[PDB]
RNA sequence: GACGGAAGGGCACCACCAGGAGUGGAGCCUGCGGCUUAAUUUGACUCAACACGGGGAAACUCACCAGGUCCAGACACAAUAAGGAUUGACAGAUUGAGAGCUCUUUCUUGAUUUUGUGGGUGGUGGUGCAUGGCCGUUCUUAGUUGGUGGAGUGAUUUGUCUGCUUAAUUGCGAUAACGAACGAGACCUUAACCUACUAAAUAGGGUUGCUGGCACUUGCCGGUUGACUCUUCUUAGAGGGACUAUCGGUUUCAAGCCGAUGGAAGUUUGAGGCAAUAACAGGUCUGUGAUGCCCUUAGACGUUCUGGGCCGCACGCGCGCUACACUGACGGAGCCAGCGAGUACAACCUUGGCCGAGAGGUCUGGGUAAUCUUGUGAAACUCCGUCGUGCUGGGGAUAGAGCAUUGUAAUUAUUGCUCUUCAACGAGGAAUUCCUAGUAAGCGCAAGUCAUCAGCUUGCGUUGAUUACGUCCCUGCCCUUUGUACACACC
């Protein structure tokens, strides 16, 4: 049931139009630049985040995705 | 309310010294601490005392609280005729 | 003219644990600065004190029941040292919540 | 002041009272506690006793 | 003097809360909220937080040495050993203890029950909490009971962010036609709080990207 | 809105599939009845009462009954004002009685009082529909508002939804809505991974002293706090770590789900903790010096002693435990945890050694505790022999007898072990409970209780599978659409 929730989607879409630079595919590098740039008073939910945007990353490069 | 009237002076002089009693919530017991008086006889006097003002009384958690108001140390002073500048703890015995 | 080691044990038991982990930490500093031979801040099984009860005040509901747990953090600091130099160690060394005692004598 | 008011009381539900309403009704005695549980249920975060699992 | 540790912790404890509920009690018309015990060699600090410092104090050493001397009575321990300190808490507002304590004076004495609801909300929001709510359970005019919910702001219900962040305050209102219950849960603001962790966290905030200008010929710059 | 014996969707092992393990059967132990009683005190009654009130009650408990005792009638106002207000009082009568309870005698006792009138306090007395508080339950379901917008004269509504997913109002998309909040999530504690960090004569492991036992050669196996260093395991601290990761297709290649690879860990990583909106006339006034009112009040519902009783049985129901065998039984023999908790002002956890067939005692301890009880050397389990499908050595039930032990007090066996008696019960009818992984079930231990008791609860290990991995057929809820003459809402 591992459906990400509305909050770490929204993160990462925020992520994604403020620092489309600086998200490099890959995970590890990605879940590094999150807890850098955005401020998470948590360790799960940064990684729940920069996996989303690591998911993100993916699809952009297959096309242009809505929102 | 029978109080052989020595423990009952002897329980005011107590009260006198310290300006401060503390009673157990404990009817049957033989002795108070500190007073050789039981503690039911002690409890009775400072109700006493209470129902003519005087003292201010606490039940919290099985202990009594007796804190002396002036008009108290008045009466109190009249019982032992110790005159004036004396104990309770109105004031600081010196520096502490 | 004294220096007598006698070795020293510091207890220090508490339960919020990131009080007791920075007077540790600052125990520590001072031995350094004092420059002793001293075994570290060593951790015993941290203690936890369960008490589970009946949620209900009067047992007419569910059976709900609550472990109201503590948490206790026993704490042994071992000093190779005389006694006045543990003295003056424990003239500061104390922040509130935490329990400091010294055992003292091997 | 009558000569015969206890009974040997030296244990029991009796001789254990409450630290706060006297009560010999569930009476936690563990490490020396002696509360009704009811009451501790209240107080116990103060007691230091939290719930966490 | 002395047991197992866990068994000496747990004492202590019970103390504290014996000595809480001592203050709620008897500084009843002080203004009294928290105590904070501080228990060192020798001398043992006991800290008093409360609305009227000054009747605390009394005129110099009146009602605190009376405190003082009661608690040595409770105790066994000595004199001096034992010290006694009443303080200004900062800003009341946050603090819900406070707050229940204050609403309970007003229904007392005689007054708008919602009004000083609205009043007292009001209050806590000039302080500066993020949010706060007022429960009024009891007969508030006719025989069945009402309960009467006021608020402010938000107010987390689940969660470990009540542990840390939400101030409770439960009290019992004794009167003449029955026995009022006011609970007080307030949203203490997250940067104010200073212990735990200083945001909400289910929360994310990214600051702003900064420009840099590509290309403008590749050169040299030597020191 | 509620409701329907309407229509669809959509959940949920408190629903059913496919399964298991069963309960109801049998014996008991324990609630609840119903009676009965001196009193068998009571609080509950579909899920949301019935091993529950932390309720395993010998007195205490204690709320019940039969009796004795006492004032703990505060203060305010009067008659006594010492030529006396007054508490006591062994002996024997009196008297359950080394209770002067009261009467006898005749010494004390020292204006505290005696006893009335105003008045209060006490109450496991009542009212839970007068309440607070807490708890339970709708529901741990996925709900619930609000700001600006639209639709409305409005109440309202849209947002919050045709659909597809999710554990989820979880999301994607469609779209007069858009962006929000609470609730779900996140969070928090714990359980898992770290041969990388922090350290340990209170956790451990190594090399050599001293020697113990060997094979007899160098080498094994040890014990011994000797010395030394390490930190894998043990412990915590600090961090890190999994984000459905990596491809494979599916589905508008959305949201997501399934399969393989890697990985300690891919069921929200497992388990909780917390838990919205409103409530229910749900539960308690027997947790209260939390309590409004009424009641009662000193030949008392206040108290306290003495004894019984809450444990009665013609019989209803519900928790459980033990059995119905060869997956045995009994001896041996092997031999393994994890949570625990445990005294100095006392009567703790208690080793180790002599005496007792047990039960146990005693002298010495050690532990106000990773250090001692304790490697809690627990059970279940694993080997050999004896008896082999008989109400039998399965089963140990109704029962007599001693010795102990607890506590002043054991009869109505408190409990304990020993010899005995050795019954009902040959896998349980109708109904239905619980469950989807270290889960079910088995098997103990510990704590809670606790002077004494476990068959009970909490916990923790120890063995350890079957079958789903779905669906609305039944049950319950949920939302939509519908109708309603109900809104104290179909009782
Ligand atoms: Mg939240
Ligand atoms: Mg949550
Ligand atoms: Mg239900
Ligand atoms: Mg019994
Ligand atoms: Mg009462
Ligand atoms: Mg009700
Ligand atoms: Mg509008
Ligand atoms: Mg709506
Ligand atoms: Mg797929
Ligand atoms: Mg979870
Ligand atoms: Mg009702
Ligand atoms: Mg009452
Ligand atoms: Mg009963
Ligand atoms: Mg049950
Ligand atoms: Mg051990
Ligand atoms: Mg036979
Ligand atoms: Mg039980
Ligand atoms: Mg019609």
């Amino acid at each position: 049931g591992r459906v990400r929730t509305k909050t770490v989607k929204r993160a990462s879409k925020a992520l994604i139009e403020k620092y489309y630079p600086k998200l490099t595919m890959d995970f590890q590098t990605n879940k590094r630049l999150c807890d850098e740039i955005a401020t998470i008073q948590s360790k799960r939910l940064r990684n729940k985040i920069a996996g989303y945007t690591t998911h993100l990353m993916k699809r952009i490069q297959k096309g242009p995705v809505r929102g | 309310m029978l109080i052989p009237k020595e423990d009952r002076k002897k329980i005011y002089q107590h009260l006198f010294q310290e300006g401060v009693l503390v009673a157990k919530k404990d009817f049957n017991q033989p002795k108070h601490e500190e007073i050789d008086t039981k503690n039911l006889f002690v409890i009775k006097a400072l109700q006493s005392l209470t129902s003519k003002g005087f003292v201010k009384t606490q039940f919290s958690w099985q202990y009594y609280y007796y804190t002396l108001t002036e008009e108290g140390v008045v009466y109190l002073r009249e019982y032992l005729n110790l005159p004036e500048h004396i104990f309770p703890a109105t004031y600081l015995a010196g520096q502490s | 003219q004294e220096v007598v080691i006698h070795k020293i044990r510091i207890n220090l038991t508490s339960t919020k644990v990131k009080q007791l982990e920075n007077v540790s930490a600052n125990i520590i500093k001072n031995a350094e600065t004092f420059k002793l031979v001293k075994k570290g801040p060593v951790r015993l099984p941290t203690k936890v004190l369960k008490i589970s009860t009946r949620k209900t005040p009067n047992g007419e509901g569910s059976k709900t029941w609550d472990t109201y747990e503590m948490r206790i953090h026993k704490r042994y600091i071992d000093l190779e040292a005389p006694a006045h130099i543990v003295k003056r160690i424990t003239q500061i060394t104390i922040e509130p919540g935490v329990d400091v005692e010294v055992i003292i004598a091997a | 002041e009558n000569v015969w008011y206890s009974h040997p009381r030296k244990f029991g539900k009796g001789s254990r009272q409450c630290r706060i309403s006297g009560s010999h009704s569930g009476l936690i005695r563990k490490y020396g506690l002696n509360i009704d549980r009811q009451s501790f249920r209240e107080k116990a975060n103060d007691i230091g006793f939290y719930k966490y699992r | 003097a002395i047991i197992s540790k866990k068994r000496k912790l747990v004492a202590d404890g019970v103390f504290y809360a014996e000595l809480n509920e001592f203050f709620t009690r008897e500084l009843a018309e002080e203004g009294y909220s928290g105590v904070e015990v501080r228990v060192t060699p020798t001398k043992t600090e006991i800290i008093i937080r409360a609305t009227k410092v000054q009747d605390v104090v009394g005129e110099n050493g009146r009602r605190i040495n009376e405190l003082t001397l009661l608690i040595e009575k409770r105790f066994k321990y000595k004199r001096g050993t034992i010290a006694l300190y009443a303080e200004r808490v900062h800003d009341r507002g946050l603090s819900a203890v406070a707050q229940a304590e204050s609403m309970k004076f007003k229904l007392l004495n005689g007054l708008a029950i919602r009004r000083a609801a609205y009043g007292v909300v009001r209050y806590v929001m000039e302080s500066g909490a993020k949010g706060c709510e007022v429960v009024i359970s009891g007969k508030l005019r006719a025989a069945r009971a009402k309960s009467m919910k006021f608020a402010d702001g938000f107010l987390i219900h689940s969660g470990q962010p009540v542990n840390d962040f939400i101030e409770t305050a439960t009290r019992h209102v004794l009167l003449r036609q029955g026995v009022l219950g006011i609970k007080v849960k307030i949203m203490k603001d997250p940067s104010r709080n200073t212990s735990g962790p200083k945001a909400l966290p289910d929360a994310v905030t990214i600051i702003e990207p900064k420009e840099e200008e590509p290309v403008l010929e590749p050169s040299v710059k030597d020191y």
